[PDB]
């Protein structure tokens, strides 16, 4: 599913 | 400094109302330390999820502090009274400090000292990445895990057990 936080963050990492 | 820390319980940190919390009274006791938002898609799911678990595991020994923030799409603005006020309609007992800053040179010492630990190593770096980052820390104030922004808290429940 695409990225919910996107284009803020791009669910890249933690 | 900061770095020559081994434990959570070596640091001080200031609570939501402007009072100075020494955190080694979470000696003893199983903690998830959380940077929050209040305006973040996952806002609801994360508080709820948290008021839950201090709800029913508060009595084995499970702490949580709730540190607020700005650095993540600017989704914390308010006071930290209004904050505070926030927190209240989800009925959060656990926890709140005053807002603070988790990454950059003028970041929260704990944050500091959590992001470089040997199990709270981040993916991509050790900055924290978004908002609902959370860290797992043990009895003696070890950092255990580190659950990223997607990770719902309730995903950190089947952990618990390996620490109280």
């Amino acid at each position: 599913v695409p990225c919910p936080y996107l284009p803020l963050w791009n669910c890249a990492g933690k | 400094d900061w770095r020559a820390a081994r434990s959570m319980h070596e640091f001080s940190a200031k609570d939501i109302d402007g009072h100075m919390v020494n955190l080694d009274k979470y000696r003893g006791f199983v903690s998830i330390v959380t940077n929050v938002a209040s305006q973040c898609g996952k806002t609801e799911v994360n508080y709820t999820q948290l008021v839950d678990l201090h709800a029913r595991y508060a009595e084995r020994g499970l702490r949580i502090l709730a540190f607020p923030s700005n650095q993540f799409g600017k989704q914390e603005p308010g006071s930290n009274e209004e904050i505070k006020e926030f927190a209240a309609g989800y009925n959060v007992k656990f926890d709140m400090f005053s807002k603070i800053e988790v990454n950059g040179d003028d970041a929260h010492p704990l944050w500091k000292w959590m992001k470089i630990q040997p199990k709270g190593k981040g993916i991509l770096g050790n900055a924290i990445k978004w908002n609902f980052t959370k860290f797992l820390i043990d009895k003696n104030g070890v950092v255990v895990k580190r659950y990223g922004p997607m990770e719902e808290p309730l995903v950190i429940e089947k952990d618990l057990p390996h620490y109280f």
